[PDB]
């Protein structure tokens, strides 16, 4: 009785640990209002710690917009209407280079 | 593009999951306020019942 | 609240939601060793054991400057491996990436690594001004039990202690104190107190019962308006 | 605030006398000339010029990273 | 061969096995020491790291911490095959057997 | 505000167009990228983009006629950066096998 | 009192949802 | 309670006014801090339309100012006409006759149009954080459910004997 | 240096009103990073 | 026509001669980890996240 | 230390204003920002992440702060058979049994 | 019993118009000094179908204020009086005000009563915090098709006479002319039974309305007349993204015509996401359409409601600084500065909080 | 039928026989 009495003890206390969560979010979020209406550093302020991950793009010249996003949302609306809809592959840096050249038996390598 | 997605990509038919600056805010940049209704939550239900 | 109507929001002339392989003109086509002379290619199957490497190197390279914080170390792990752990569990088939996800993965974190080595990557700084802010409020919390005080927050536990002792008196009826009703009851305690921050409380009105604060202010002769123009 | 601002403060500590504590709070028109000419801190203070060159700095040094990180 | 610990420089010192016993005996205090390991009693000779909650990239904390104490260099071909307790008690009598034989360190 | 002010939404979109044709992988966007920036010099006279450079010197004209040479010099190397790649092979990667 | 227990265990039985609101209007109906 | 640390590392090259690292908010707090705050007016009208009368009167005095200080302005104006009739009709179908003639060239339209959905998206979002977490906080209810049940384990065993 | 205070209004609290007295010092706080910078680079310089 | 045309086939039509990417790969280990990752996090998509 | 009524709320939600004639034209643009520092909020990003390894480290850390929760820490780490600290209850399995070996007696 | 209290009362036909007394619900707060909010009602609906909406624990809007779901004049419970005229309706409530001690409020409305919930933050805008105006405009909507159906139907409803119809004639008559379901149970709702089983009337006013509608001239309900001016306070418009009230392609430019502060859209004017359906007008019984528009009014009232024009937020109180106009003050010897403007308890005048808050102040120096 | 129309007021669906046991409640 005692290994489920501290079993569930450690699982309700992961779970309170996660309700405590989205509880501090909502309480957060009352102070944030208009998102239209902050400037650009007051906003990333309010989410600690998306600056550091655009410096971390910038340093590592990662300046393809969504490159690192696994669901690049913003590559999507931007090329609804593209000529060759198409959004960046995942992690791509702009200055990889996987081009290969083979010689054959026929010209132009075919 | 960051600020957005960062914000508004997520669903609820996907898992999100936590990066390393969400990692290290949770663990060690907590106020006052969430290390109160944590261990009121403990005292309350789990030893206190 | 809102949600994007376009159906086609997510199409690609490579698929839906394709993000692993966009199609281009020069797509990949096959190569036949009897026809084959030479070839100029960059791919190997060296990127399993780089990729063992480059963890080694900085989840090591980091923990120089963690001081032995054995608390910091244990929750830079957690963190180094929400890195690590990307491609496999991304929506995106990083198996099925153009020329390689595996190559351009473990190049990109030797990118991230060179930063590393010179402790100048943006989450080391930002790991170690996190620390300091931590460690100044635990030391805060450290200094006032010494001197026998009570700390801010074992005065709020206790006044919540307190109040659920009295909201559970009169709940006679219903016997199921959820913990919907406990949060409600902290959450305004919460709004109070954190008013009560910029507000101190004076007298038995509380945190920010002054009305008086609300009427017409004036900045401090001392202080005037730095940036702008007053009248 | 600046430590030309300061040193400005130090020199005309008998001149913030006269002007703040005596002309400053006397009616007529030698208290609105004390009220208008009163001593302290700038009210808009700031300098655009030395705040232009910071911007156009760190813009343009975030440039030469990029353009010498190759 | 001084390392901070809880901001305090102590000096690291070394182990020197040579007995299987206690290769066993430290083997298991290394893995239960770990944080992410789970049913740590549970732990034995035959236990594989994944039945505790260890993965690939807890076998290389794992590894690096093996020659924290005992002075090795693993090289990072070895790391991925260690997944058993008793990997790592085979590979360090390995280590030892090769040094007693060999007069140097394995290639790194 | 990046949605309600046209300017950055105009340069910020078009910039993520450009960027985002790495994927047609002509070669490292990264090399290239200064090189467009100089050919629009060249084609952009027709859509006056060069303004803004009236009166840096004497000549309005002065960046796009070095541009223009810079297109020259730079596009006639790349095929011969590409041969120096292929090595010693290099005219079996053109032509083939003999006969 | 003692009302509010008569309508909310019946509505205990139908796994309603029920609301204070609820049991309030329906307290006022029985009396008037 | 434990003495924790004292300080943890403070890198010698990095600070809050001088950053190590760079990214575009650095350089956007640089720039509010140059062009300063919104300049709130506290009037009834705007200063423009308050002043028109004299506003027009120093508007024609800088037109005359340069009119009286320009001899050759007969000159200016000749010199200006061949610039003024090419570029105009060279560049009329790309700005104005795109509207109703051949092609639409609807490149600029479609960058509108997503940034005004990016709008009332982030207009949206406290509504739609606050929809993912109901999800979230149904399924972290659901977990909960267990330890409410062992509480009273005890007095079941209690009345059941 | 001390300012002479006219005294023709009461400044507000500083404990109830903290944000109208903090410009002035992250201003200098400025200042002094930049002197670390200036002392710093006395050997590149030299 | 003769802007499109000279890079279409200066840049364009002449990479796609001369160079090319292989189909053939020399490494496959990110499959079978996403398939075991994925028997991981079998019990918290049965949560539906 | 004083607490105030826990029936009212913070004075500056009862504070209010109204308007009157003439008007002020202007229409406020941004929310002024004059210095940079956002302290003791936590940060927006934390708000809708699953479960993870987080929760169950944060909840050793604070349940580490009590004598009761020390017990359940190293009681779980040690003599619990599971291979993951990611606790999920999806059965009634090991409830119902661990009470019929207890309710014998 | 507690969060429910409606006071009763018998509507009196009144010859003069300053002489209507309002009455409605009040709904109680969470908390013991909260602000308050009036409501008003769609014209010719029930005040206790949003009952449910007010006392949602989901919502939770009375943690906020308490709330007064008010009928207007010549509506359900309320004095009649044959004139619609907003300025006169707007009077009601300031009378209203000053019987239940009450010095300033919040103002809602839906469709018609919240072009009166308006219409007294512009007659009266110092005694009104901000207005909430759901699914409605301060446009002329004689036209609009919405409101000409509402106003063939209380035309219809005229033909009606209670003496000699039998209760099955009354259903059947109800069934056949209103087409529209809502509008169908909300006027058999509104037929009530006099004491002694005289006889059956509507509770609103059915003689004084019909002329008003038919007339359909300057003062008619649909109708927004330039007289009502501007309102100078906090104003926030919602409404269905699909709504045969409010047309998103112009009659959002009457909220810019009418009040002085409103942003634009995405800030002070929103749409409800929702599909075309003609019952989506009746926000309260959809769950999609209520959630969003409590968790609007929450942030209305809650950060913008009752806060000074050039302030942005609730949070800038005591915080930021406005720009003085010169001259402006009575004290000759003043330094012009900025300041921050003053924002006052809500029941000031009825209380002696200013008293009692002054004498503490004085005990601590 | 005000038991039926108090319970459509609050959008919860109703059955037929929890509409009687609330009238007997009431009666009784
Ligand atoms: C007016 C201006 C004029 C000029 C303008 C243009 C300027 C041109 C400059 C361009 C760039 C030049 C730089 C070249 C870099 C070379 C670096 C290097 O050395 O790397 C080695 C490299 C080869 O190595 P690899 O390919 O990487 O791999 C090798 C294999 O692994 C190896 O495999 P393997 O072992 O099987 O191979 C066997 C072996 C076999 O080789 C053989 O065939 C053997 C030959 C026989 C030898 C004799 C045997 C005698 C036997 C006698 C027996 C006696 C004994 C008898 C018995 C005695 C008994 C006792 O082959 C080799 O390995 C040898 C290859 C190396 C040859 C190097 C060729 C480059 C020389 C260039 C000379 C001029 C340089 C000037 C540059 C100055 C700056 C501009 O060389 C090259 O890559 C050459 C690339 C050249 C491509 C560029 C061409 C550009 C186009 C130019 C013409 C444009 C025409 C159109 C113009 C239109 C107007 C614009
Ligand atoms: C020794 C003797 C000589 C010295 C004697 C001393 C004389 C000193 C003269 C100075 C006079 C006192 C200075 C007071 C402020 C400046 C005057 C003024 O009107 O500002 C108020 C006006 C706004 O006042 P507000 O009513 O309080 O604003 C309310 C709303 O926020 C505003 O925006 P909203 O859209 O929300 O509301 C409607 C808005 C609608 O109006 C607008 O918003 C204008 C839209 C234009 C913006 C579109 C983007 C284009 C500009 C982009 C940036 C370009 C500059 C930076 C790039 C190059 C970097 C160098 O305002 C209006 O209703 C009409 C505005 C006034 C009528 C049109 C003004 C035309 C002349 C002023 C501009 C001059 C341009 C340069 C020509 C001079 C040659 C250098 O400011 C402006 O609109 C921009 C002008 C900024 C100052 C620059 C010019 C300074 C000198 C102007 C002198 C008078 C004109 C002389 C030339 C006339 C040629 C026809
Ligand atoms: C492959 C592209 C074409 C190449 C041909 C040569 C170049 C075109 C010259 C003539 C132009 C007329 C066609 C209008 C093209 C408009 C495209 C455009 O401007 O982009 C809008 C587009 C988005 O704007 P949008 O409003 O959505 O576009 C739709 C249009 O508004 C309108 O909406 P839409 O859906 O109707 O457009 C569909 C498109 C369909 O196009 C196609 O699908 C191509 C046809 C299939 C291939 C046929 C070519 C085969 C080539 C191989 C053979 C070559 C042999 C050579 C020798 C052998 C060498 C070995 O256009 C057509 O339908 C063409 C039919 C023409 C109607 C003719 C009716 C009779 C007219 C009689 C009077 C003519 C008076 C004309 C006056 C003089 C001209 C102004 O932007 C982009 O796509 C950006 C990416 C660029 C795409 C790739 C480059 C294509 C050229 C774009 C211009 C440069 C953009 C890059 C720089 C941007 C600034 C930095
Ligand atoms: C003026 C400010 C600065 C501006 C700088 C320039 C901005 C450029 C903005 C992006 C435009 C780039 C156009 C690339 C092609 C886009 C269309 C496409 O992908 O084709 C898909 C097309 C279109 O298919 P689709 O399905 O996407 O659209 C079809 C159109 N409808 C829908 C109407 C039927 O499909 C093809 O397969 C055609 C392949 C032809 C590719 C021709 C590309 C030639 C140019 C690329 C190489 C240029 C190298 C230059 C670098 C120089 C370095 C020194
Ligand atoms: C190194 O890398 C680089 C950067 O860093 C990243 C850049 O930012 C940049 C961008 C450059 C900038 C943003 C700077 C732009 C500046 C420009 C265009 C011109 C600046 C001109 C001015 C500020 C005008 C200054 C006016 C004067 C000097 C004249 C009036 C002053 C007088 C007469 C003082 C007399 C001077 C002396 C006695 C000299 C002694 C020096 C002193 C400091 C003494 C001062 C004494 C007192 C009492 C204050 C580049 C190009 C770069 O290469």
């Amino acid at each position: 009785l005692d290994d489920i009495e501290n079993e569930l003890s450690f699982h309700a206390a992961i779970w309170l640990n996660a309700y405590a969560d989205y509880t501090m979010f909502l309480f957060e979020l009352e102070e944030y209002n208009d998102p239209n209406d902050y400037l650009m550093h007051e906003n990333f302020d309010f989410f600690r710690g998306l600056e550091t991950e655009l410096e971390e793009l910038t340093e590592t010249h990662n300046y393809i917009p969504g490159a690192k996003d696994d669901v690049n949302l913003r590559g999507y609306l931007a090329t609804q209407f593209a000529w060759g809809k198409k959004v960046i592959s995942f992690y791509r840096h702009p200055a990889d280079d996987f081009k290969c050249a083979k010689a054959t038996k026929n010209m132009l390598g075919r | 593009t960051h600020f957005f997605n960062r914000r508004h990509s997520s669903s609820q038919e996907f898992i999100r999951f936590r990066t390393y600056t969400e990692v290290l805010l949770k663990i060690s940049a907590y106020n006052d306020f969430f290390y109160v209704l944590n261990n009121y939550y403990y005292n309350q239900k789990l030893i206190l019942k | 609240g809102y949600k994007i109507r376009n159906k086609s929001i997510f199409w690609t002339r490579a698929g839906w939601k394709n993000n692993w392989h966009p199609k281009n003109f020069n797509a990949p086509r096959p190569s036949y060793g009897e026809f084959t002379m030479g070839i100029r290619c960059r791919n190997d199957h060296h990127s399993f054991l780089r990729y063992v490497q480059t963890y080694r190197n900085m989840s090591r390279h980091c923990k120089q400057y963690f001081l032995g914080d054995k608390q910091l170390e244990e929750t830079f792990i957690l963190g180094l491996r929400s890195l690590f752990l990307v491609p496999y569990d991304s929506q995106c088939l990083t198996d099925q990436i153009k020329h390689g996800g595996e190559r351009r993965f473990v190049d990109q974190l030797d990118r991230d690594f060179e930063l590393i080595s010179y402790n100048t990557h943006p989450y080391q700084l930002f790991t170690y001004t996190v620390r300091n802010e931590h460690l100044a409020w635990k030391n805060e919390q450290y200094e006032k039990i010494q001197k026998g005080e009570k700390t801010f927050e074992q005065e709020l536990l206790d006044y919540l202690d307190e109040q659920v002792l009295a909201e559970k008196a009169k709940l006679r009826d219903g016997q199921n104190f959820s913990i919907e009703r406990m949060t409600e009851i902290a959450l305004h305690v919460f709004r109070k107190a954190r008013a009560g921050k910029v507000r101190p409380a004076q007298d038995v009105r509380g945190p920010d019962g002054n009305v008086n604060d609300f009427l017409e202010q004036r900045r401090p002769f001392e202080h005037p308006n730095p940036t702008g123009v007053t009248h | 605030m600046n430590p030309i601002q300061k040193a400005w403060l130090k020199i005309l500590e008998p001149v913030s006398y006269v002007i703040n504590e005596k002309m400053a709070k006397r009616t007529g028109i030698i208290g609105k000339l004390g009220r208008f000419f009163a001593i302290g801190p700038r009210e808009y203070g700031v300098h655009p010029i030395n705040r232009m060159f910071i911007f156009m700095n760190r813009k343009y040094m975030a440039f030469q990273a990029v353009a010498l990180h190759r | 061969l001084t390392q901070y610990v809880e901001g305090q420089i102590v000096n690291r010192n070394q182990l020197t096995l040579k007995k299987q016993e206690d290769i066993e005996q430290y083997v298991l205090k290394l893995v239960r020491g770990y944080f992410r390991t789970t049913n740590k009693q549970g732990l034995n000779i035959n236990s594989v790291l994944q039945d505790h909650g260890l993965d690939e990239f807890d076998s290389i904390e794992l590894a690096m911490q093996v020659e924290e104490d005992l002075g090795y260099v693993i090289s990072a071909e070895t790391i991925p095959v260690l997944n058993k307790v008793k990997h790592f008690v085979n590979y360090i009598n390995h280590v030892e057997q090769f040094k007693a034989e060999n007069g140097k360190a394995p290639i790194a | 505000n990046p949605n309600t002010e046209e300017n950055t939404i105009d340069s910020d979109y078009l910039a993520a167009s450009g960027t985002v044709e790495a994927e047609k992988e002509i070669t490292s966007i990264d090399d290239y990228l200064g090189l467009v920036f100089a050919i629009a010099y060249v084609f952009g006279v027709f859509f006056y983009v060069h303004g803004w450079t009236s009166m840096l010197s004497h000549a309005v004209l002065l960046l796009s006629c070095y541009s223009i040479i810079i297109m020259f010099l730079f596009i006639l190397g790349m095929p011969t950066l590409l041969l120096y790649d292929f090595g010693i092979f290099f005219l079996a990667y053109l032509k083939g096998a003999g006969k | 009192a003692p009302q509010n227990l008569e309508v909310e265990n019946i509505l205990k039985r139908y796994h309603i949802n029920y609301t204070q609101a609820l049991i309030d209007e329906l307290v006022d109906w029985k009396t008037g | 309670m434990k003495k924790p640390m004292a300080k943890a590392y403070e890198h010698p090259y990095n600070s809050e006014h001088h950053p190590l690292n760079f990214s575009a908010v650095k350089i956007a707090e640089t720039f509010h801090d140059f062009i300063g705050p919104e300049q709130v007016s506290p009037h009834y009208e705007s200063f423009a339309m308050s002043r028109k009368f004299l506003l027009t009167f120093w508007g024609g005095f800088f037109v005359l100012n340069f009119g009286m200080a320009t001899v050759d302005l007969n000159w200016i104006m000749k010199s200006t006409y061949i610039p003024w009739i090419f570029w105009f009709q060279l560049m009329y179908f790309y700005v104005e006759g795109k509207n109703s003639m051949f092609m639409p060239l609807l490149q600029r339209f479609y960058r509108r149009a997503a940034a005004n959905e990016i709008f009332t998206m982030e207009a949206f979002y406290h509504e739609n954080i606050e929809n993912k977490l109901r999800n979230l906080m149904r399924i972290t209810k659901g977990q909960l459910e267990y330890w409410d049940i062992h509480t009273s384990y005890g007095e079941i065993r209690a009345d059941s004997i | 240096p001390k300012i002479v205070n006219p005294q023709l209004w009461p400044n507000p609290n500083k404990l109830r009103f903290a944000d109208l007295y903090k410009y002035q010092g992250v201003e200098m706080k400025k200042i002094n990073d930049s002197i670390k910078n200036y002392k710093a680079a006395k050997f590149y310089i030299g | 026509s003769q802007f499109v045309a000279f890079f279409a086939i200066v840049f364009w039509l002449f990479l796609f001669l001369y160079t090319f990417f292989i189909i053939e790969k020399h490494e496959d280990f990110f499959s079978k980890k996403r398939e075991e990752r994925k028997k991981k996090l079998k019990e918290l998509w049965n949560l539906k996240n | 230390l004083q607490w105030g009524s826990l029936a009212e709320r913070p004075m500056v939600d009862r504070v209010m204003s109204t308007s009157t004639w003439p008007v002020p034209y202007y229409q406020r643009l941004f929310k002024a920002y004059p210095i940079r520092e956002k302290k003791d909020k936590m940060s927006l990003l934390l708000s809708d992440i699953d479960i993870d390894d987080t929760n169950w480290y944060q909840a050793k850390d604070f349940l580490r702060g009590s004598f009761r929760g020390r017990q359940i820490v190293d009681y779980v780490e040690n003599n619990i058979a599971s291979n993951t600290y990611i606790l999920i209850q999806q059965d009634v399995a090991n409830m119902a049994k661990a009470y019929v070996h207890d309710i014998c007696g | 019993s507690r969060i429910i209290n409606h006071l009763r009362g018998d509507p009196v036909y009144q010859d003069n118009t300053k002489d209507v007394s309002l009455r409605g619900t009040f709904l109680r707060g969470k908390y013991d000094d909260l602000p308050t909010m009036i409501f008003f009602t769609e014209a010719c609906d029930l005040t206790a179908n949003w009952i449910p909406f007010f006392t949602n624990p989901q919502y939770d809007i009375l943690a906020h204020r308490n709330v007064w779901l008010l009928n207007p004049r010549n509506f359900g419970n309320s004095d009649r009086h044959p004139s619609f005229d907003l300025q006169e309706m707007s009077d009601d409530v300031m009378r209203f005000m000053y019987s239940q001690k009450i010095s300033m409020a919040t103002l809602g409305g839906h469709g018609i009563g919240g072009k009166i919930a308006l219409a007294v933050g512009c007659y009266h805008a110092e005694r009104v915090t901000g207005v909430f105006s759901i699914d409605s405009s301060p446009m002329d909507q004689r036209y609009h098709e919405a409101f000409k159906e509402f106003k063939g139907y209380v035309n219809a409803l005229t033909e009606i006479n209670f003496k000699t119809w039998s209760d099955k004639d009354v259903k059947v008559f109800l069934k056949e002319n209103i087409k529209d379901p809502k509008w169908r149970s909300i006027f058999t709702n509104n037929i009530s039974k006099n004491a002694k089983t005289q006889s059956d009337s509507f509770n609103f006013e059915i003689n004084y309305l019909n002329h008003n509608l038919n007339f359909n001239k300057a003062d008619s309900l649909g109708n927004w007349a330039v007289k009502n001016g501007i309102y100078t306070g906090r104003a926030h418009f919602i409404f269905p993204e699909y709504s045969r009230w409010v047309h998103l392609a112009t009659n959002t430019l009457p909220m810019h015509k009418v009040c002085a502060r409103v942003k634009g859209f995405g800030h002070d004017i929103f749409y409800v996401q929702g599909d075309e359906n003609p019952l989506n007008h009746w926000v309260y019984d959809f769950e999609n359409y209520a959630n969003v528009v409590a968790s609007k009014l929450n942030k209305f009232l809650h950060s913008y409601d009752g806060v000074h024009a050039l302030l942005k937020d609730r949070t800038e109180i005591g915080n930021f600084m406005i720009p003085d106009r010169i001259k402006s003050r009575n004290d000759s010897k003043h330094i012009y500065g900025d300041y921050s403007p003053a924002h006052l308890h809500h029941n000031w005048r009825f209380n002696h909080i200013y008293e009692k808050h002054d004498e503490l102040d004085k005990k601590l120096n």
